[PDB]
């Protein structure tokens, strides 16, 4: 079939052995680079997928009967009084985004169909005094003690193109009041449904979305960020960092050898995200304590590999072609997945790395940090030192408005690309019941209060 | 350098010219690290900064626990043909005779029986791989013999 | 050529989509609505909401793509391979004759 | 919510096969081929073994004498069943099977025994099919005059669910001695089901379809929402801080 | 824990026998334990559900 | 593609004029202005502000276009139109031979 | 086209360095540090800081630049320019042939 | 700390090994020893595990007619290859291969 | 920690060695100039380690090293503040005091 999104194109194509065989990078704990801008939950050994799997069973067909719950936080743990309000609610039909699929294939070119019988909504109420319930309310009812809630995430969320193989990604946007900080990451836009609208026509995608479930993983494909106010003002300047001018995330060249943890990350990087997240790094760097290292931390998912290959410009050794290829011949095969082929006979292709054959090599470093966002706290030391940082609540920001302009340098793509921002601020609002069923509640953002303009 | 005179630390204010730094090749800084690590948090986890990797070794190493072979299904290895070839039939048909040829065509291939094959205590094999690459190889040296023939 | 993509300050995304073109996209059970663009997208068209198989000039839910239309850097592109592919056919014509040609004169 | 799915047929919750999961991804199955064409009409390629076997008539495969002094032959519709077979390795081959019985198909589309299967028509389960033609072919060695081998060829619904050919030799004449090459491989496992915490099930920060929840006296909505927000990943990021999000738990999926 | 089973209230799939199941024959038995019996074919036990 | 023109925020416009390319345009009774940019217009010059006719490299008011000047995608699109052009030639001449070669043979 | 470069509101530059693509550039003595992205520059890697010659795919500091690389217009410049040719080998040939069949006749 | 390291040619980070794991322990390449000595120099032991192969005259294994009529033959410095071989496990033995390289 | 540093026989590290010793680990120096000094082994049977523990000094194991930094991170503490908390531990009744554990 011609597309390369239907599971038929996925099970018929035909991926060569030798690419990845037990020769392949013998001794290290090094992923191929050929991977590493490959989603790796959309893999039939995802446990957690794999289970919601089984948990409707192993036939096509099936009369599934789940419990959804509310996750709008304006709402989530609100407590209503007494009095009769309307609950509406929409629900989404696209099988691309109910479901998901480990090969990611079009779900609705293969015949994927979903069909709603019957939709109830329940609600436990606790057995409570009616002379206790009463007093509760009338409480409850004043203005002095309004219910108030926030967003746990609590930040706007932006999105920007990044055309294929495009290398630098400057984004101009301007903030009235001082929010709380940065975060961001790299998102595929076939992997990117096109929110706002009732339906999204060019979303052939049904694996994991990182921009939903938070399965990130492409934040080790950025080289260094660069934030400036009023277009002058560099931040954090002061020459807080080796590299006052910018947040180096990554050297390819060592020269000083600002790269620590035996990877490619900066010293200057590896500081910052330490700060922002445990607040580690003043005072010694160490492990920290377990219940703070969840799956979307930093260190959890820090994890620095390194490995040695030929030298090119070291001696005669030629280019080993993979269609020249041979190894354990006669036992394997060249479109290596047949039976076997060819004639026992010693091999030659991947160069010794260690022996007294061992010839000229050559080093190199990289990592990788998944399901992570990458941090670059308002404050003036990077720490937490509550919610409401100080930057955020300095003069210098609160009296006169200014602009902001940050230029992301990342690794080129073969395929369009997003740069997911997140501008942390304090999404809260209170609600107000003055009379019996009579909800008021009143929102405030800031900053981005409503957009920019 | 740790508790040695030898090689002792220095660490004065210029001004003071006086070290601040008493060692004694009676004290052990490097264990007293270990077991001070092993205190404040898991000492389970890797931190590639410190290089910090406790050293372990896999429990069913240390002490073998020889619980069997779970192998009470046969294992085989058919050809890659399902059946050997080596003879040829002919349908033909009876009466009239003692049985008359087919013409139609000849020469098949029929095995009169099950499929040649070759058994294998699959679950077996693991079992003794494992003990002597985790412990056999690692037997005192007294208990090993030179091989045959071999300049060492 | 040493440019440098992408200079231009980016766009912050469309929001409601749509925005690519040519993805090809398909529908429900659907299949093959259109590439954003096109006359067919243009129209104001009924019937598509709810049913599968092409009702436009491009069609069948069998093919895909980002279907290569109009004239782009693709259409030199496919110009391109169209070239090629003349330029193969004229080289084979070319051998045969040839051959042919010999044969004879041994004969 | 109640409702049915439809995984689509890219559902296979699995990997490998549920179909001769031993059998060699290159042994063919009872594949009567042709003999490079010319003027040889068919050409068998099996094996019959079946538990020893009296004699064999014009009946067919003798199985005993049906209890008593008339002898018994096999039914067509399922005997011999190719499970049965000889008990001993060494004993059963050197012993020499003079009467031998196997059951064959005849001119279907060869596919590697690898993840084979078709359709049962009786309670015998045999795949005898639509077609009632079953033709018990008698065969010698080339000099002897008896029934050394009895064959029952028939047409099965073969098809592949979990397999695709890795290996097509020949596109068209394929049926021919050389097709029987081909080989069979799993087909990738794609497991299909609703997201983690359905995820997606429900709108959120779309103004298209923004949730209502307001007093019916009062008739202002209390849910305002903007799609500049994202409630689907700050509610996940909420349960990694709150819960140890490693566990499971059915009812939010 | 779900699962889902050829209904028997659907089509004509009969009864699929227990002594008359059949899958990697030649290479399976039918006491299921001893070596390999009978002789490669098209199996039928375990109807596909999907 | 995916590519979904345009994301850079637009200009907002030249106002003063001339800011397309090889429009070509025309003058008067003149005719044949050349595209903005290319060598002419950079030189200072006299004796076009009333007079028809070319006094450029590029003229004679007959033709334009938008004339394809330098190389863009364009002098590819030429370029690629170009060796379209020689295939065709190439192919031309093969047939011939062909023919010829039989002809012989049959006498 | 009517195309009018550049519309976009420029950049203001990266400052920080490395903007441009395949310029390749060299290194000290070095030579060959291959173009800003391509997989070589994305790992990290180390002994390129004071040494000469290639450890990368593309090298030996004889041939540069601006290194062809992957697929742009270029590439379609790369491959229209192999297109071409091809054609032109095709040509040879047939001419070629061509010559000897008149040849043979004459004989 | 930056330097250099050195781990000797006693570092082996892994088990078994990267050549051939999949050829017996005991299998030998080819090799043309010598039968036991006396008058009978050399010996081969091998095996001949190419594609078909149309031919084979004085020049080669012939791997086809390098496209019309000219036969080619295949280049000594690597052809045959020890990866390539026939793709029939029976079709390709039961048809018998008259040149084999 | 092996394949920390790569499958290579050669390798060009790079890491951070702390400090250990409990005099000074976790001392809080003030203000002014100081001499930091110590010293390094190079014997690779004591800054190596083998899984066989065999003599890597007889086995061509070798170290060199190129260059040695100290970094030093300092709190953005307000010069104000820092400069009373000084004051304060800068008296003999403020002394800080460590044990080895």
């Amino acid at each position: 079939p011609p597309n390369t999104n239907t599971y038929e194109y996925m099970n018929g194509r035909i991926p060569v052995s030798g690419l990845i065989d037990t020769y392949v990078n013998i001794g290290t704990r090094w992923s191929p680079d050929v991977m590493d801008n490959v989603n790796p939950f959309n893999h039939h050994r995802n446990s957690g997928l794999r289970y919601r799997s089984q948990l409707l069973g192993n036939g096509r067909f099936c009369d599934f009967h789940i419990q959804v719950p509310q996750k709008f936080f304006a709402i989530r743990n609100l407590l209503l009084l007494p009095g009769t309000y309307t609950y509406e609610w929409s629900f989404r039909k696209d099988v691309n985004m109910i479901l998901q699929s480990t090969l990611g294939n079009d779900l609705r070119v293969d015949g994927a169909t979903v069909n709603i019988t019957s939709v109830n909504l329940y609600a436990s109420f606790f057995p409570m005094s009616h002379n206790t319930a009463s007093t509760l309310e009338a409480m409850l009812r004043n203005d002095t003690n309004d219910q108030s809630f926030n967003d746990y995430l609590s930040a706007a969320n932006m999105l920007y193109p990044i055309p294929p193989n495009a290398t630098q990604l400057p984004i101009p946007s301007r903030n009235w009041a001082a929010f709380r900080g940065w975060s961001l990451t790299r998102l595929k836009q076939r992997e990117t449904p096109a929110l706002g609208s009732p339906f999204d026509p060019y979303f052939t995608y049904s694996g994991t979305i990182p921009y939903l479930d938070g399965t990130f993983y492409l934040s080790h494909t950025f080289r260094k960020v660069a934030i400036q106010f009023d277009s002058s003002v560099t931040w954090p300047g002061n020459d807080r960092l080796l590299t006052p001018n910018e947040f180096e995330i990554k050297i390819s060249v060592d020269g000083e050898g600002y790269n620590v943890a035996q990877s490619n990350m900066t010293k200057d990087w590896f500081l910052v995200q330490m700060l922002a997240n445990y607040n580690i790094g003043y005072q010694g760097y160490h492990l920290p304590p377990d219940y703070k290292d969840r799956t979307f931390s930093f260190l959890h998912n820090f994890i620095p590999m390194c490995r040695q290959v030929p030298n090119p410009a070291t001696e005669g050794y030629f280019g080993l072609g993979i269609v020249n290829h041979r190894t354990t011949p006669a036992y394997w095969f060249r479109f290596c997945r047949a039976p076997r082929e060819g004639h026992p006979y010693p091999q030659l292709a991947l160069p010794p790395h260690w022996d007294p054959r061992h010839a000229l090599r050559d080093p190199e470093r990289k990592f990788l940090c998944d399901r992570t966002l990458w941090r670059i706290p308002f404050s003036s030391n990077f720490m937490s030192m509550g919610s409401l940082t100080d930057l955020g609540q300095n003069l210098l920001y609160a009296n006169a408005a200014h602009a902001l302009d940050m230029t992301f340098e990342m690794d080129p793509i073969n395929e369009p690309t997003l740069l997911y921002v997140l501008f942390e601020v304090f999404d809260v609002a209170r609600v107000h019941q003055p009379h019996r069923g009579v909800i008021e509640v009143v929102y405030l953002r800031t900053p981005f209060s409503a957009g920019n303009a | 350098y740790y508790n040695s005179g030898g090689n002792l630390g220095v660490l004065a204010g210029q001004s003071s010219q006086l070290n601040a730094v008493v060692d004694l090749q009676d004290r052990n800084t490097e264990l007293s690290y270990q077991m001070l690590l092993a205190n404040t948090t898991d000492r389970s986890r890797y931190f590639s900064m410190w290089n910090q990797a406790m050293d372990s070794y896999d429990p069913e190493v240390r002490v073998i626990d020889n619980v069997g072979v779970e192998d009470e299904m046969p294992n085989y290895c058919f050809p890659l043909s399902g059946v050997q070839i080596g003879n040829r039939s002919h349908e033909v048909q009876r009466n009239q005779q003692q049985w008359q040829n087919v013409a139609n065509s000849d020469n098949n291939y029929i095995g009169k029986g099950n499929l040649p094959a070759m058994e294998i205590n699959l679950a077996a094999n693991l079992w003794r791989s494992f003990l002597y690459s985790n412990v056999a190889l690692y037997l005192p040296d007294n208990l090993k013999f030179t091989p045959h023939n071999i300049q060492l | 050529e040493g440019r440098i993509y992408v200079p231009y300050v980016t766009a912050r995304l469309p929001k409601w989509s749509g925005s690519v073109q040519d993805k090809t996209g398909s529908n429900m059970l659907g299949g093959v609505v259109l590439p954003p663009n096109s006359q067919a997208h243009r129209t104001e068209t009924v019937g598509t909401e709810a049913t599968r198989d092409n009702l436009h000039a491009e069609g069948a839910r069998r093919p895909e793509d980002q279907t290569p239309y109009m004239i782009l850097v693709e259409d030199s592109l496919g110009g391109l391979k169209r070239r090629m592919d003349l330029l193969e056919e004229s080289n084979q014509q070319l051998l045969a004759t040839l051959n042919r040609l010999r044969t004879g004169l041994a004969a | 919510i109640r409702g049915t799915l439809d995984r689509g047929a890219s559902f296979k919750p699995y990997s490998g096969t549920a179909y001769n999961s031993f059998a060699p991804k290159s042994a063919p199955n009872n594949t009567q081929f042709r003999q490079a064409n010319n003027g040889h009409p068919a050409q068998t390629i099996a094996q019959a073994s079946y538990v020893a076997t009296i004699g064999g008539a014009n009946n067919d495969l003798q199985m005993g004498v049906d209890e008593r002094q008339l002898p018994v032959y096999a039914n067509t519709t399922y005997q011999p069943e190719p499970q049965l077979g000889i008990e001993g390795w060494t004993a059963g081959s050197m012993a020499v099977i003079d009467q031998a019985g196997g059951r064959v198909l005849r001119n279907p589309t060869q596919t590697p025994c690898y993840g084979s299967y078709a359709k049962p028509t009786n309670e015998h389960g045999g795949i005898t099919k639509a077609n009632t033609q079953v033709e018990k072919k008698y065969y010698r060695t080339g000099d002897n005059g008896n029934p050394e081998t009895v064959f029952y060829t028939e047409e099965a619904d073969v098809l592949t669910p979990d397999t695709h050919l890795v290996h097509a030799v020949p596109a068209a004449d394929r049926a021919k001695v050389e097709g029987l090459s081909q080989h069979a491989a799993p087909n990738r496992p794609n497991f299909i089901g609703f997201r983690d915490c359905f995820v997606g099930l429900m709108y959120y920060n779309s103004g298209g379809n923004l949730g209502v929840l307001a007093g019916q006296s009062s008739q202002l909505n209390a849910v305002v929402d903007l799609q500049d927000r994202n409630t689907e990943l700050s509610y996940q990021m909420l349960l990694a801080n709150t819960t140890d999000r490693s566990r499971y738990f059915s009812m939010w999926n």
